[PDB]
């Protein structure tokens, strides 16, 4: 409750800001089509430039694991980005654990191993009934790919899938294994290496509702493009209007806050996004033809002038002139900035208390009021030599005593 | 050159931390007794500069002065030393030798009137640079204690200033000796003697105004004393420079925005990123206010050394060996750098 | 802060271990004591390495404070400015918290007069003897040439004792008459 | 102490980075190299 | 190191030390000049 005198550093509802293109909905009429296929030739679906409909896929799914790294499925669903992988394939539920990051089995060395490059979700789901997608004869599953070369074919070298990438044992069965165990031998060709291939196939009886595993994996700032949820245009389409205030944008699949000036073109305008050297976005190529300049959000200083002894504030404005301060007592513009609580009454003092900075001083002049006072200039005895043949000189006729504590 | 002081800047550490996110700042309310203490040193390590600058002023202060003409004081030609003058002088404080020191050297303008304003309008992509970065990343650069005009003023005194005659014990006498007669005594004390020639006067003015006129030369980074003067600015820029740096570093999390944050990721594990972001750039400004406490006292202590050389060869003749320069002292000349 | 650094959470659940044995199975809680173990070391690093800048600054500090006693306290000092404002006298030393207190007593005049104070005084002889003062000045009368002291106003004399012979030069004033005793004959 | 600084864990399971490829798995590998590299910097900027 | 006691037996010798100056040319001898006449000669000094 009780503070010093001096000059003290003290310490509105962002909008938002919506550009998303006219874009047609996603397709996943190719996941739909076709017997499912296996872990090991499992299929890709890239969407860029896309809308998708959250409902029809909640509706036709049943999800039972969503293990994700680096994201949320909620963010997948309320956000836009730039590009969405997916790789579905059929794997029973009852391994839901060898495909797990760590796994010490067979899926992750010759089947399929998850990439983390990027945000990822793994998503272990199941086929209701009435959703039309065929079901796969008995799941199937590598257990061995390796080559075998030696010259009495003694040694035995296993091949390793790399993250996201097929197997080279794909070929021998691509639609499944009719035995368990089944096993395939083929001779690789000069150019690929040569020697003899050997791969083994694990038969897994099939369960009663397709069980389906997805890894779903999103990319920032791979195109001038998004992959969106389907929803409404609204009103925070446009910022013509709203120059100069401060926003949270989502432009084409980046994300930030800040303030739109217009200004002239630089960079290139396919790319849409003008970056600095550290990464953020200064500039925009907007669709209504203008150059946007992105800056960031800013906030005015404050400081307080307090006199503890007569109990007075002022604020200072430091470095912002009164015009700014009456748009967002009477402000006075100083040296230092706008001030609110000073009057100016030509003051000038020697010597005082409060200083503000730039000879500008506060004193609280009693008869209850600060004023705004100005330091001067004590000029010092100037000493008129008088003319004659001698210096003229100035002696002391009277003398004190003075201690100077250290 | 002799550094009397440091930048004074100050931060807001509920706006440096969380950067007008709400909901980085509830989690802030948590903390914030390592925000006032942070408030609290920084206001007490600029309050200090000032009482260190408001001393110096008073031991370099002069007593009392007479007046020297505009050149040619009595052959010794002092223009570089004085404002400029057409009639009497006007247009400016600084005398002529700190126009061209000053111009040599690159200083950011930090706008202490309208800085605000003009990083509004300017800038493009220059409303990051360190001082336009100051209303983004919350701190803030603070005016110094005395404006140009009266920083001019004191060094101004010292060349007119007077002191007891030359050969008079104490410093209690004032003696208005004009600057030629003023220069003879002390080459006369030195060894000359006072029969070389009239002490030879068109010679030794002459050699005298063509070492003085010829310091202009020496503002380059060759000059020892110059590049001093460059990396005094030069370390107050790398200490605004490493403050808005250490809002890029993501200190574990997923990224060193919060904006990112608050858009990857649900609201349970948001807030253990965020905390992540809270915990930096609080000990990052704990190294801050250690390593700015330790620059304003060493400018203080450097602050003493600057008043003593004004004392002892500049208001007086020294008689000590390189304290005051390379051979035998004759004269010094102090300005504002 | 040596102190308000243990009450810092590192990112754990609490800063105190108490709360955390309370709250977290075995092989949690192993993981939230090493933040406060990593922790409260890179304090007291920084700790450290604070008390070593400050410890040799004090350490620096008490060689100016051993050599302005050996000047202002056990002499006096003919220093501009060393030793207190004005021209020194005495100076008295007391022990004061972790430090030194020096009280610098020094000569402030505190009212002036303008004299003439000519350079110096030369025989009206063939090569002549020139006296220019010592510690002092040589005032006129307001003619006779009088001798007072630099700190203080009082004329008096010209003798030999604060007379020192110098060369004669053009800014000096001739004395056809009324010439001082060190400079008769 | 520039080189002490080279064994401190900082929260990671091991302080050598060899330790930490031997032990886990690929996703959780580079969250502890991690914290070897936001350490090791901090230290590093302390010697500066 | 020290208590306040000896701390001050040090500054409290200091005082009397003007026997330790001896007023001459070096500082190998000491003159017990009374601390009346030292004043007027340190005021002699400096003009006066
Ligand atoms: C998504 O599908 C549902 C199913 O009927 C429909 O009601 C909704 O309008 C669709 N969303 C669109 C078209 O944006
Ligand atoms: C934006 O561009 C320029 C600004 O330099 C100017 O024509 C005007 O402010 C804007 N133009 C339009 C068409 O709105
Ligand atoms: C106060 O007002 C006078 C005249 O109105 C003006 O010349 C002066 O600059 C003002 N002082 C300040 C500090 O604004
Ligand atoms: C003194 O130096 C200035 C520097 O330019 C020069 O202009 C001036 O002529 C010089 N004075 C004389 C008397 O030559």
């Amino acid at each position: 409750f009780e503070v010093d005198t001096g000059v003290y550093s003290v310490s509105s509802a962002i909008g938002t800001f919506i550009e998303q293109p006219n874009a047609t909905e996603c397709d996943f009429s190719p996941m739909f089509k076709g017997v499912a296929p296996q872990v090991y030739n499992f299929k890709r679906l890239v969407f860029s430039n896309c809308n998708y409909n959250l409902t029809k896929l909640l509706s036709l799914f049943a999800v039972d694991e969503f293990s994700c790294n680096g994201i949320s499925p909620d963010a997948i669903a309320r956000g836009c980005y730039s590009t969405l992988t997916v790789d579905y394939f059929a794997y029973p539920l009852s391994m839901k654990s060898y495909i797990r990051p760590g796994s010490a089995g067979n899926i992750p060395l010759y089947n399929y191993k998850q990439s983390f490059a990027h945000p990822t979700c793994r998503v272990l789901a199941s086929v209701p009934p009435n959703v039309t997608i065929t079901k796969p004869e008995a799941y199937g599953y590598i257990s061995k790919c390796s080559r075998l070369t030696g010259d009495y074919q003694h040694i035995e070298t296993p091949l390793y899938i790399n993250p996201g990438e097929y197997s080279i044992c794909r070929d021998f069965a691509p639609l499944g294994f009719s035995e368990d165990g089944q096993v395939f031998k083929r001779t690789l060709t000069q150019f690929e290496g040569g020697g003899l291939l050997i791969g083994v196939g694990t038969r897994v009886p099939m369960t009663a509702n397709l069980e389906m595993g997805f890894v779903i994996s999103v990319q920032y700032g791979a195109g001038t493009d998004s992959v969106c949820p389907m929803l409404d245009l609204g009103e925070s389409s446009t910022i013509t209007n709203r120059l100069g205030k401060c926003v949270d944008y989502s432009l084409y699949g980046v994300t930030g806050r800040g303030v739109f000036q217009n200004c002239t073109a630089v960079g290139v305008k396919q790319q849409r996004f003008v970056y600095d050297s550290f990464d953020n976005l200064v500039g925009y190529y907007s669709d209504d033809g203008n150059y946007y300049c992105v800056r960031p959000c800013v906030s005015v200083p404050v400081s307080v002038i307090y006199d503890k002894s007569t109990n007075l504030h002022a604020t200072l404005f430091g470095s912002v002139a009164c015009e700014h301060v009456t748009t967002m007592n009477a402000p006075l513009q100083t040296a230092v900035g706008c001030v609110i609580g000073l009057s100016n009454n030509s003051l000038v003092v020697s010597e005082c208390k409060l200083p503000l900075g730039q000879s500008l001083c506060a004193v609280p002049s009693v008869s209850s009021q600060f004023q705004l006072a100005v330091l001067n200039y004590t000029s010092p005895i100037v000493l008129t030599p008088i003319n004659s043949s001698g210096f003229t000189a100035a002696i002391p006729t009277n003398f004190s005593f003075s201690v100077t504590q250290e | 050159y002799i550094e009397t002081s440091i930048q004074k800047v100050t931060v807001d550490c509920k706006q440096y931390v969380c950067n007008g996110f709400t909901r980085c700042e509830k989690l802030l309310v948590e903390y914030g007794q390592f925000c006032s203490k942070i408030n609290q040193a920084l206001h007490g390590a600029n309050l200090r500069q000032d009482e260190s600058v408001y001393s110096l002023y008073s031991n370099i202060k002069t007593t009392s002065t007479q007046t020297l003409e505009y050149g040619l004081n009595g052959d010794f030609n002092l223009t570089l030393l004085q404002v400029p003058q057409i009639g009497g002088s006007p247009s400016g404080y600084r005398s002529a030798i700190e126009d061209l020191l000053f111009d040599k050297v690159t200083i950011a303008d930090p706008g202490y009137m309208q800085g605000y304003d003009d990083c509004m309008k300017q800038g493009p992509q220059s409303a990051r640079d360190l001082i336009c970065a100051q209303y983004v990343s919350g701190y803030k650069v603070l005016p110094p204690l005395y404006d140009p005009n009266m920083e001019a003023a004191y060094t101004s005194s010292l060349l007119g200033s007077i002191a007891g005659a030359g050969w008079t014990a104490g410093l209690s006498s004032f003696a208005a000796i004009p600057f030629a007669q003023s220069m003879f005594y002390r080459l006369n004390g030195v060894g000359i003697t006072q029969q070389v020639l009239s002490e030879n006067q068109k010679l030794i003015a002459n050699k005298f105004n063509q070492a003085l006129g010829a310091m202009q030369t020496g503002f380059t980074t060759s000059n020892q004393a110059f590049s001093k003067v460059q990396d005094a600015v030069n370390a107050n820029a790398q200490a605004l420079s490493k403050l808005a740096s250490e809002l890029s570093n993501t200190f574990g999390a997923i990224s060193s925005s919060i904006s990112d944050i608050l858009a990857r990721l649900d609201t349970a594990e948001q807030d253990a990123q965020i905390d992540r972001l809270i915990n930096g750039r609080l000990t990052s400004l704990n190294a801050f206010v250690s390593q700015q406490l330790v620059r304003s006292e060493t400018a203080a202590r450097s602050a003493q050394l600057a008043s003593d050389k004004v004392n002892e060869c500049v208001k007086s003749q020294s008689k000590r060996n390189g304290f005051c320069g390379s051979g035998t002292h004759i004269v010094s000349f102090v300005v504002n750098a | 802060k040596l102190a308000s650094e243990l009450s810092n959470t590192f990112g754990a659940i609490s800063s105190s271990i108490s709360d955390i044995l309370a709250r977290l199975d075995t092989a949690e809680q192993d993981a939230q004591i090493d933040r406060l173990i990593n922790g409260r070391l890179t304090s007291l690093n920084a700790f450290v390495s604070q008390q070593l800048v400050r410890s040799e600054t004090a350490a620096r500090s008490a060689q100016l404070a051993s050599d302005k006693v050996n000047e202002c306290v056990k002499s006096q000092s003919k220093r501009n400015g060393f030793c207190g404002s004005g021209t020194h006298i005495v100076s008295f030393v007391v022990n004061a918290p972790n430090g030194f207190y020096f009280f610098h007593v020094g000569y402030v005049p505190t009212n002036y007069t303008n004299v003439t104070a000519a350079y110096g005084l030369c025989n009206n002889n063939n090569p002549p003897l020139c006296i220019a003062p010592i510690d002092g000045y040589f005032i006129t009368n307001q003619t006779e040439w009088y001798y007072t002291g630099s700190s203080f106003f009082k004329p008096e004399p010209i003798t030999q004792a604060n007379s020192r012979y110098v060369s004669s030069d053009v800014k000096f004033e001739k004395l056809e008459n009324n010439l001082p005793p060190p400079l008769l004959e």
